[PDB]
């Protein structure tokens, strides 16, 4: 029915702002101006992703935040920096943290309140509100920890609507902070409490991707952040375009998480870089092409939600996609019937004739939690680099209350591979 | 004498959308207004106009909104079309408590708007969605609710059974159960319509390799004209809802009648023996299951067209000559046959041809339970691990109340057995 | 043959005379009683004063099933009028127990940070 | 001295509404009045013109009488002496006897004696009524009962007609003969029983109708009466009185029924035809064809016969007719009494209806003779009543009226006795 | 003496119908108008079945009965629709039913009153009132349930007078509903209890008339009320014309019933479809030719009574009648003495030169009464369809109350073929 979007720190800011232009340009929006484009359809749903202000413009629903200027200013001065509305960006001036306890205590309660009345505008100007969706990083602080703070504040205004957020999982190779196992667990607790789904872009899958099947030598954050805005394209269509399914977005929560505790999926897009269907298929369940550093085979999958996407025959789609959960028909619970349910859109993305991406509840998942808990009961053993936070006021069983927290999601999951 | 039609969410509203409009190519109303017998489903307002008795309620705008669009815009009132902002969510639990509560006085207030300029009403056809955010949900609390405000006036369901390909939701098995359980004890008569049947027969018959609603509904539209027309015309087959029912049920336990369509063939004349003999034949069933293996407990034939009895007692002669007659123990061999002179109009677009003439038999077999099981097994199935029960909790409703429920499917199939010989 | 005749009687237009003709050979109603008459009027109206008595029976046995016919219905729904009402409050205590028990933990994982924050302030 | 005749019931009425016609035309009384003591036995001279009977005819329904307030002789009689009853007897003696007699008896039973009142010194009533049959069986039980009340010694006799299959009974008639003959056996003094098969077997083999009517039948019975009567219309000797009637014929209380023979019966048309002797009609009239109760008594026994003529006849014939039938005949009289043979001549030629289907006849007999073989039709009801009783056929119609099973039984029983009664008097 | 007509319930009203259409035109009635044609007789006893209003008009004393408008609208715009008095008629409106239970208890109940009080002004006006006949199916509701509810009223307010009724039993062939054994058993009791003669118009035999003998494929409700309607005047004949009987309507009942359990006659026409006399008794008195599914044969008679009709010698008829019980003289019970009683009126029929009519008391009736009974404890074993009338306010025992009463009745007429 229509929802918010929030945005916030280093990584989330530059991850969204390539979705925003990414999307803004399926739907033919200018910098600021509005359409231009042969296309009609488009504009049905514009309205569940842009609230539109004076004259024609057309303005997304969309809040910045962050807790150094730089990396807004980057956005500004960029590709669609005049799209966003101007009031709209909170600025945070003092020390950025890079340490979550900072985030989500100290520097960021400081801040909380006036990015929290501005949420407040956007969604009680909103017709009918359906929940907010927002990136951020789990490694790092300014949007691990006041991204987890945001939401634990929304949560309680806003009981009734649901989460959703997009939260990169970081990885030994291709990071800046020998802390980020630290910075990942504390936030992996908070988003396992109060949101409803969850999609994991693993950064360690990224790298994977761009280096292992691409050969793209040193990996960006550009080429990169190019894979992730695909994808987050892709996981959307449905609620931003026809009218096949309309998508509640809670119809997808309820749909695709049979257990509470808010199960994190794993993505997968289909042609890649910067397609006969049969062909499309067999890469889009690979785990060679999954967004999270996982391998469904190492574990079944709860449930899966597929979107096709170009001029392509649904007679075709529904004959393979029964073909994958055949060849591999081990792989898929049968104690949920129905389970691994397709979409097909006809407005081909970016450059591709043909297009498809891939949702996947899979206890697979366990093995990305056990590697990061891996890195942070390796290092709070000889309690490491802890003095940080110690320091800007946590409690030290804080964090084996965490660490607690996280092992049973593992302890869970290997536990629903069952019969 | 009158006729209340109410079209609950989606798939109740779509279905009512195309055979409203096949009553009106029938009835020759020209869609903006006009052109009793009629009247037991129209309303002669102002000095002009024909509106039906229906009212069409959804839990978000969307497809109402697309009816207030397309012609036939102007054929309703703009008050029998109730809609509701926030969305059912595609759970029981949501649409019979939480988001409905906020509509039902306003749909319930309605439709006894409706009810005052009817001398002598005679009860409610309903359509909706058996899977399905408020189909289910909503539904069932509407009937609860309609059979306080109507004592007597009897209830006749029109409900959509689910199926894997017309795709569904995986939660559809909980909510199916679910309403039936509600929803059974305040029907006095249900026609399920099985999504996976009417896909089929569009293959087979009408050669389309992937049917739309737009291409499901059409046929269903006629199926349903069918059942009613009989109430419609006015005096030949079914008159006054009860003499319908009495006709069908036997027991209580609101028995669901199978319904069987006779000619489908594509546009782009069938015998009176052939047809009938095309009764009996799975395939063309509305229900995916068989009754060469059950048994039947009342046959009725609904002819349409034209008919003289002369041949559809020769074709019931021969039909039962070679075949399965399987009548059970202590009931007649029915055969209630009611014939409509009034051919059989389809739509001008539409896929399927004019014909000479055409049958609907409606049987309560004891196999139409085979149904009941392929639900059953994947709701235990899924049940058994508490599945996506968490989603229905949240919204206030019991464990129990899922117990409770699939323990009425547990005795319904009991039931439907022990009829058996 | 040989018979002899005697006459008795010669009328004006008439005559009557017998003629022996073998020696033979040989050697209260109750008034009252109109009291069998009215026992029968008492018996009668005892037959009709009965398939009457026996009559007016079946016609307040009619008054029975039209009236088990009413109060038949009467009991299902103010029976399954209030099976709904309290079953819609069972709703309403429950969702509202339950968003009022996610607050309950929400507004303390939130007032630990608060007087956990003010433990930096005799900390650092 | 005088005589009242009391019509009940349809057989009843007609019967004598044909009775009362040959009655006028006998001694010439044109219908509306008067003629341009004797026959006062049977008239009363009243208002200074008009004839009028000592009649009273009375039926439950209208229909038949009406029909009598319609045709000439609509003058004949006085409004009051026909009473009629709206509803119906309805075919049985229950109704007619208890339910729906009982209403209409008060106002005949004071009529009658409205007309007994202007008669000095009354002799008695004879009464027409049909055996089986509503209102003929019932009411006419219940007026003979309280006669007997009324009028203490004065003599009752009754005409009766005993029913049969072909002219139209009803399936019940048997039960209420066996009825009606037991209540009203002990309070008749002599009674004529007239066999309505007899009467229809007469037409056919003499007046030679394929279809005999009622008024065809009526017609006929209409002269044995006129003939048994007749003597006490007319007077001179045998049966100038109603007590010399039973003295005449009945020897035993048992109320006995003599059977009547009438003499020459013979079609107009053959009426120019012979003058038929004195000696033939008397040997006519020992011929069971002839008789007026199907039976035979060449198997039986006589105990009292008698000769009633009419007409141009010396006893000298008289005499010798008697002889010769008795020859070659059979006399059969029984053990203990004489060889009766009380001749009576009534000088008065036997007049007989203008269009009738019977001629103008020189002279008529009538014997009336009490056998013991008229109790072969006792007989006869018997059977049919004991073999229909045997199930309780249709007696719930009668226990519905107000009867006892009781009277059923109780009323057989006597029929019982009596056909014991009439073989027992055999030698 | 003088008789009402009550005529009920869809099927009772279209029989009758004809009924009265075909005796008007016997006594030469116009649609409103009085006589009209040569004969003189006819207007004897024109009082027995018309009370004559203003001017010269004619009338009948007829009363109309039903719970749905319709049927009776089909009268009025109909054959003699003119002829009928205006607020005679009572229509119902409500639901019909097809449910004994609707018309003798709930539906029925409602009417009732102004009906019995229309029935009361009729019968008062009559100068010396007879009784009642009433038209009506056993099967069905509207006249099989309020019908067998109006007679129970009319005895009571007129023990008195006698109860004749013309009911059509229901067969398996030709019927709209499954119901009808639990319709039929439920009045037949009633039946056998307040009426003194009822006359069984089998439906069964009906068809079988039509088809079986006399070539017409699809028998309408039309040719086949044409039967009912032609026996139903021969039946009445002598209590409607001549000076022969007369007929008490009583003396009838007197005479034909020897058994107070009110004795079902089977009635049977001669010539047929829309004649030299021994060739016509030899069918009137055929199975082929009753007007009830039997046979007598499987049966003794208990009584018998014809009507003849036309210009014949009463000679060859007293000749052939007795020729009949001859040639079958062991199928008329010998303990009942002259049990056949024979009535010839000279007055032609429709059509037909020569006619003749027969009633017949006879214990093959049982065979009827048993096949209806077969298929009731057939249904009420495992309680069939019964649900539709407990809910109506009947009790389960009142079913079996009617069951019992009804094999009695068959256990009767089944003694009586004795010695
Ligand atoms: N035959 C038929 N089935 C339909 C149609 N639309 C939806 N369905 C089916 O209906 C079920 C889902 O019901 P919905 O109408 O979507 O549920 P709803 O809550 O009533 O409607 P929403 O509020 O839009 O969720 C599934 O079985 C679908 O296959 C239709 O137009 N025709
Ligand atoms: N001889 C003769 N017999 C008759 C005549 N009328 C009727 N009967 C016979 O009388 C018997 C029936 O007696 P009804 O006079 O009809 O009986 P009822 O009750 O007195 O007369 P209703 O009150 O009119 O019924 C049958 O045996 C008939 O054959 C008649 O005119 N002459
Ligand atoms: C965001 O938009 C989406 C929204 C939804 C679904 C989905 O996955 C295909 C989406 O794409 C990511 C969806 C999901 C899941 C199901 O079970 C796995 C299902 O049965 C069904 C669905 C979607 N509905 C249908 O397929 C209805 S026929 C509706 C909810
Ligand atoms: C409606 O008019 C009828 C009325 C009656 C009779 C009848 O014949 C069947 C009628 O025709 C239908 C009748 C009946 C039957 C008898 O027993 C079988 C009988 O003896 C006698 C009769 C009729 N009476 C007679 O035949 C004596 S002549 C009177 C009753
Ligand atoms: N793919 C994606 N990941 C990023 C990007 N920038 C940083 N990361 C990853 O996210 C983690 C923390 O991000 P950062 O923005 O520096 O944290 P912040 O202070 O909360 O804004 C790092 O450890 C990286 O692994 C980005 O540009 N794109
Ligand atoms: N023969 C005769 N029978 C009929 C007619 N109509 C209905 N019936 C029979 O009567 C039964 C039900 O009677 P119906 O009039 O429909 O019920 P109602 O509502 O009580 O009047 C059916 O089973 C029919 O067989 C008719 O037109 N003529
Ligand atoms: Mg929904
Ligand atoms: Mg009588
Ligand atoms: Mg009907």
């Amino acid at each position: 029915r229509e929802i918010v979007h929030i945005q916030a720190g280093q990584c989330g800011n530059q991850i969204g702002a390539k979705f925003w232009e990414v999307i803004s340009d399926e739907h033919g929006i200018d910098p600021t101006g509005s359409y231009h484009g042969d296309s009609d359809l488009q504009l049905e749903r514009i309205n569940v992703y842009y609230n539109e202000a004076a004259g024609n413009k057309y303005v997304p629903r969309a809040i910045l935040v962050d807790l150094e200027p730089g990396t807004m200013d980057s956005v500004r001065s960029g590709p669609f920096g005049q799209i966003f509305r101007p009031d709209n960006f909170v600025f945070g001036q003092s020390g950025a943290g890079n340490n979550w306890a900072k985030g989500h205590y100290t520097e960021g309660a400081e801040l909380v309140d006036s990015v929290l009345d501005v949420v407040r505008k956007e969604s009680e100007s909103c017709d009918c509100l359906q929940g907010f969706q927002l990136t951020h990083s789990l490694g790092g602080g300014t949007g691990s920890g006041m991204g987890t703070l945001l939401i634990s504040k929304i949560r309680e205004e806003y009981p009734d609507r649901i989460m959703n957020t997009f939260s990169v999982v970081p990885s030994p190779k291709v990071s800046d902070t020998v802390v980020e196992p630290y910075n990942a667990t504390l936030s992996v607790h908070q988003l396992v409490e109060n949101t409803d789904e969850t999609y994991c872009i693993d950064n360690e899958a990224l790298y994977d991707i761009c280096f292992r099947t691409l050969k793209l030598t040193t990996p960006t954050y550009g080429d990169l952040n190019h894979l992730v805005s695909a994808t987050m394209s892709g996981v959307t269509t449905c609620l931003r375009f026809p009218g096949q399914l309309n998508a509640d977005l809670r119809k997808l929560a309820v749909n695709m998480v049979p257990f509470p505790r808010l199960h994190f999926f794993m993505p997968g897009f289909a042609p890649l870089t910067s397609l006969t269907v049969p062909e499309l298929t067999q890469q889009m369940f690979d785990a060679k092409n999954m967004m999270a550093a996982c391998d469904p085979r190492h574990g079944r999958y709860l449930t899966v939600a597929a979107v096709f996407r170009g001029r392509m025959s649904m007679k075709e789609v529904d004959e393979q996609m029964l073909n994958v959960q055949n060849k591999n028909s081990s792989y898929f619970v049968e104690w949920i019937p129905n389970n691994v349910k397709t979409a097909v859109c006809d407005i081909p993305p970016r450059g591709l004739k043909m297009s498809a991406t891939f949702i996947g509840n899979s206890t697979a998942i366990q093995e990305l939690f056990k590697r990061i808990s891996e890195q942070f009961t390796a290092m709070f053993r000889r309690k490491a680099f802890l003095h940080w936070y110690t320091g800007e006021g946590m409690d030290e069983m804080e964090f084996t209350e965490a660490e607690s927290n996280m092992n049973d999601l593992v302890s869970e999951y290997q536990q629903y591979q069952d019969a | 004498r009158e006729c209340i039609s109410i079209h609950v969410g989606q798939a109740g509203v779509q279905i009512g959308n195309a055979c409203w409009e096949l009553y009106c190519l029938e009835h020759g109303i020209q869609p903006d207004g006009q052109m009793d017998s009629f009247n037991t489903f129209f309303s002669e307002t102002g000095a002009g106009k024909h509106v039906p008795r229906a009212v069409f309620v959804d839990l978000e705008p969307t497809v109402i909104d697309e009816v207030r669009t397309g012609t036939y815009r102007q054929l309703f009132h703009p008050e029998q079309l109730i809609t509701g902002k926030e969305d059912a969510a595609n759970n029981y639990a949501r649409g019979h408590y939480t988001i409905g509560k906020e509509i039902i006085d306003l749909v319930l207030d309605r439709i006894r708007k409706l009810a005052d300029q009817c001398t002598g009403l005679q009860g409610f056809s309903v359509f909706h969605s058996f899977g399905g955010g408020t189909g289910s949900g909503f539904t069932s609390l509407l009937m609860e609710r309609l059979s306080v405000d109507y004592g007597k006036k009897s209830k006749l369901e029109f409900s959509i059974y689910p199926a894997p390909q017309v795709s569904t939701a995986v939660v559809e098995p909980y909510n199916s159960i679910l309403t039936t359980h509600t929803t059974l004890e305040h029907s006095d008569c249900a026609f399920m319509v099985d999504n996976e049947a009417i896909y089929d027969i569009c293959r087979r018959n009408l050669d389309i390799e992937r049917p739309t609603y737009t291409n499901l509904n059409r046929l269903i539209g006629q199926i349903v004209s069918s059942i009613t027309a009989s109430l419609r015309f006015d005096g030949a087959l079914n008159v006054d809802l009860t003499e319908f029912q009495t006709n069908l049920v036997p027991y209580p336990r609101i028995h669901f009648p199978l319904a069987t369509y006779a000619p489908v063939i594509s546009a782009e004349q069938l015998s009176v023996a052939e047809i009938t003999n095309a009764c009996f034949e799975p395939a063309n069933q509305m229900v995916k299951c068989d009754p060469r293996h059950g048994k039947y407990m009342a046959c009725c034939l609904l002819y349409r067209g034209d008919v003289v009895p002369k041949d559809v007692n020769a074709a019931i002669a021969t039909i039962k000559t070679k075949r399965t007659i399987q009548f059970v123990d202590w009931c007649p061999t029915g055969f209630k046959v009611g014939i409509n002179y009034e051919p059989p109009t389809v739509v001008p677009g539409g896929d399927l041809a004019k014909v000479q003439r055409a049958v609907c038999m409606l049987s309560n077999t004891t196999a139409i339970a085979e149904a009941w099981a392929r639900l059953d097994h994947k709701f235990d199935l899924m049940y058994a691990k508490r599945a996506f029960v968490h989603w229905y909790v949240g919204e206030g409703m019991e464990e129990g109340e899922f117990s409770e429920a699939r323990e009425d499917m547990a005795a319904l199939e009991k039931d439907y057995e022990e009829v058996g010989v | 043959a040989d018979m002899e005749v005697i006459e008795l009687n010669k009328c004006t237009s008439g005559q009557s005379f017998e003629v022996i003709l073998k020696p033979p050979s040989f050697d209260p109603s109750l008034e009252e009683i109109q009291k069998k008459l009215e026992a029968a009027e008492e018996r009668r109206k005892y037959q009709e004063a009965e398939l009457l008595k026996h009559l007016a029976e079946k016609r307040e046995h009619e008054r029975e099933v039209i009236q088990k016919a009413i109060e038949e219905n009467n009991n299902f729904i103010k029976m399954a009028k209030e099976k709904l009402a309290q079953k819609m409050e069972s709703n309403k205590e429950n969702r509202e127990a339950h968003l009022a028990a996610m607050l309950e933990r929400l507004q303390e994982k939130d007032k630990h940070a608060e007087e956990v924050r003010k433990n930096k302030e005799l900390k650092e």
